[PDB]
Parts: structure tokens; C-alpha cells; sequence
């Protein structure tokens, strides 16, 4: 089934310059879509960028703020790009590749990606702590426990978790970060299991500084 | 039913 | 040039009931209106092109109206995976800049069955303290409607180091789920022994602790 992924998202400092990749399995760019890139502040609202056509004639269409920093183009049959420069903090955004399929001669952007996120800041890149989280030794052992994995110190996002390599799903509660004041990131994420379950690992990965850490995890 | 676009989503051009 | 404005900025109905979202487009756009879901953490889902053409499997339910300047979503028999921020956009053809505009977004909180919290609170590993920080994570777990985080460290109600990160709505039964997390230099840590996360939710409360010697 046809898919797009983004990808190129990670630190910049500000005036310094991204170039963002879309790819595109399950179909190719024929014309009659146009393939086009919006962004997202964290909790703000989405906010369209620009377009570039899919017919040879690649035709790149560009928002009123956005020409002049952003440049779309087709740099093969299956990758389109976005380049960037950055400039202020509310350029730090989730950016999302997606096609107009232009359906019935209606907008309708029926495909998306996952987005990849740019974080624009001067400070150093920082790989996360992974500490067991555990219910008190003093407590008395019940016939279900839950256990986690708190994720703390990491710049910048994303991180992602995982328990028993994906095999363990049921019961997991993985929590929106938080950002420190010392401008790190924090997460946690649990799992309810029965205290028969055997062992529980948490996988944790952090691409930007090429991490992956297992924490196997035991009560008291 | 046809959409007030159909045009430019044909031609990518406008 | 072409805005969109979506006019109820946040709205709530119960499981079963029937929610309007309005967006206003500056020009005639001759029904030419797409509707997306969008919840957090995700990529939005397209829902509807043209005013009120569903996309394969999105159900009837979802009724999107209008015509000329005034357009409407109508989300009837609102189910607990309604729960999301929905988005209008439309396009006029002429320029570059109106190829797309997206609306401001409407929340959508759909009120559940009431579940109470249960809470669980995890005291520091113990590898923790030997870092110079420790983080003390408590957690309210499949709750509705909406709880109140309460700390108190040997009694005395705790305000500074605490972030809190709640889970949005889950898709079967509407309910949160809330991390709450305290965090003290060693030494602070040290220095007191009852550590207490309170949950309360309207006139029920659920406390846990630990004493820091027996963990």
C-alpha cells in the first residue's frame, strides 16, 4: 500500500540550514497530485508551506511567508525535498510530507506521513538516562504488578520505547515528554503485567545520538 | 459530482 | 488572502450524543472543503473532500455541510475515538498562496463513563541517587473525568519540581491516564523520609507513598 516517511528532522542552530527528504512507496509521481509539505508547532495548529506538482512541469506553488526560506523540488522519481533555513524558535516544528490527490477536482490531502521534527537550538545534543522504574522492595508482592522505564535527560526529540522488542503491547502507557528546565526532555512508560510474566525489557531508542538502550526490568 | 479544481489538479498549472 | 476560521475553539458532548463544528471561509469556495482528524501524537486523517465526500472507511456519522461562506461538521453518535482536534481546510486556485489554508482547529472531548484512578508511585531506582538528582514518578491510571496532582513530602504540601503529562483520550472507553513527576537534588532527597502523591477527582481522593528508608 502506498506510504510516505520523512526524514532529516533533528538539531539545527538557528540560521543554520535543513534539508528535509519525503519518500514515496506504493506509487509513483505521475501527475495529477501535487506532493506538498505542512508544519506544526507543538500544540499549535497546521499550517501549510508549499506544494510542487507531480506532472514534469514541477511546478512548486509556495505560501506567502515561506518563499524565500523553504525550496521544494523532485530529486528523484520517488524522493521530494524540502530545504530550510531556520531563523527564530517557531521554526522548531513536526514536518509533514503529504499528497494532494486533488480527487474530483477537491483538495484532499489523502495521504501523510509520520513527520519528522527539526528542533532549532544552540544547545548540545544529550543521549537519555534510562532508570527502572519498580514498585517499592518494602511492599508486599501482588499476583499483577507494573513496571516501566523512566526516560530522562535527552535532547533532542524524538525517543521512542518499546517493551519485549514490540512483542509486549497490552497494558503499556508511554507518556507525552516533558520538557526540564534545563531544556531536556523526560518520559516515562509502563506496563501492567502479571508477576508470573517472566522478565519485562524495555527497549529505548534516541536516533539523534544513535542510541538504544534495554533496561530488563524486576519488582522491589 | 465535479469540483471547482479539476482544472488545476489536471494541468498543475493555473 | 484566503483564511479559515473554525469557530468553537474546544467542545464537549457525552458518548451517544452530537457535536457541531463551524468554519468560516473568507470567499465563495464553491464547496471546496476537506475535514481531518487529528489527535495527538499522530499525523492527521483525512476525513472528507469537497464539503461532504467521505473517505473509505470513515462512517456516515460524520456529516459535513454547507455552502458558499458557511460550512459545517456534524459528528453524531459521538464515540469515545471522536476525541481529537478536527481541522477545515479549503483552497482557491489563482494563487500561490492559497493553494492551501488550513482552519484553527476545533477539540473535541467526548464525556465517558466516570472511572476512578488507580495510582502508583515509583520511588527511585537505586542508581538514582548516586547521580546527584532523583526523580519520583507517580502515575494515575485509566481515570475520567479530569484528576488534581497533590505532593507533600513529610507532610508538607510540595509545589517545585513537579511536571505532569497526562495521555489524551483513550479510543474505547474516553479515559487519561497522568504521569506526575517530582524531582529533588540528592541531598533534598535524603534529607526526608514519606514521600506522598495524592489524586484526587471531585470529592475522591487516592493516596500513595513510601517511606524512603523501606524502598
Amino acid at each position: 500500500q502506498e506510504q510516505l516517511v520523512e526524514s532529516g528532522g533533528g538539531l539545527v542552530k538557528p540560521g543554520g540550514t535543513l534539508t528535509l527528504t519525503c519518500t514515496a512507496s506504493g506509487f509513483s509521481f505521475s501527475s495529477g497530485f501535487f506532493m506538498c509539505w505542512v508544519r506544526q508547532a507543538p500544540g499549535k495548529g497546521l499550517e501549510w508551506i508549499g506544494c510542487i506538482y507531480g506532472g514534469s512541469n514541477d511546478n512548486t506553488y509556495y505560501a506567502n511567508w515561506a518563499k524565500g526560506r523553504f525550496t521544494i523540488s523532485k530529486t528523484s522519481s520517488t524522493t521530494v525535498t524540502l530545504q530550510m533555513t531556520s531563523r527564530t524558535a517557531a521554526d522548531t516544528a513536526t514536518y509533514f510530507c503529504a499528497r494532494d490527490a486533488g480527487t474530483s477536482g477537491y483538495i484532499a490531502y489523502n495521504l501523510w506521513g509520520p513527520g519528522t521534527l527539526v528542533t532549532v537550538s544552540s544547545g548540545q545534543p544529550k543521549a537519555p538516562s534510562v532508570f527502572p522504574l519498580a514498585p517499592c522492595c518494602g511492599d508486599t508482592p501482588s499476583s499483577t504488578v507494573t513496571l516501566g522505564c523512566l526516560v530522562k535527560g535527552y535532547l533532542p526529540e524524538p525517543v521512542t520505547v518499546t517493551w519485549n522488542s514490540g512483542t509486549l503491547t497490552n497494558g503499556v502507557r508511554t507518556f507525552p515528554s516533558v520538557r526540564q528546565s534545563s531544556g531536556l526532555y523526560s518520559l516515562s512508560s509502563v506496563v501492567s503485567v502479571t508477576s508470573s510474566s517472566q522478565p519485562v525489557t524495555c527497549n529505548v531508542a534516541h536516533p539523534a545520538t544513535n542510541t538504544k538502550v534495554d533496561k530488563t526490568v524486576a519488582p522491589s | 459530482h465535479i469540483g471547482p479544481g479539476r482544472a488545476f489538479y489536471t494541468t498543475g498549472e493555473i | 488572502a484566503l483564511v479559515m476560521t473554525q469557530t468553537p475553539s474546544s467542545v464537549s458532548a457525552a458518548v451517544g450524543g452530537t457535536v457541531t463544528i463551524n468554519c468560516q471561509a473568507s470567499e465563495d469556495i464553491q464547496r471546496n472543503l476537506a475535514w481531518y482528524q487529528q489527535k495527538p501524537g499522530q499525523r492527521p486523517k483525512f476525513l472528507i473532500y469537497g464539503v461532504s465526500n467521505l473517505e473509505s472507511g470513515v462512517p456516515s456519522r460524520f456529516k459535513g455541510s454547507g455552502s458558499g461562506t458557511e460550512y459545517t461538521l456534524t459528528i453524531s453518535d459521538l464515540e469515545c475515538d471522536d476525541a481529537a482536534t478536527y481541522y477545515c481546510q479549503s483552497a482557491l486556485y489563482t494563487s500561490a498562496t492559497d493553494i492551501c489554508a488550513f482552519g484553527g482547529g476545533t477539540e473535541v472531548v467526548v464525556k465517558g463513563d466516570p472511572v476512578a484512578p488507580t495510582v502508583l508511585i515509583f520511588p527511585p531506582a537505586a542508581d538514582q541517587v548516586a547521580t546527584g538528582t532523583v526523580t519520583i514518578v507517580c502515575v494515575a491510571n485509566k481515570y475520567f473525568p479530569d484528576v488534581t496532582v497533590t505532593w507533600e513530602v513529610d507532610g508538607t504540601t510540595q509545589t517545585t519540581g513537579i511536571e505532569n503529562s497526562k495521555t489524551p483520550q483513550n479510543s474505547a472507553d474516553c479515559t487519561y491516564n497522568l504521569s506526575s513527576t517530582l524531582t529533588l537534588t540528592s541531598t533534598q532527597y535524603n534529607s526526608h523520609k514519606e514521600y506522598t502523591c495524592k489524586v484526587t477527582q471531585g470529592t475522591t481522593s487516592v493516596v500513595q507513598s513510601f517511606n524512603r528508608g523501606d524502598c
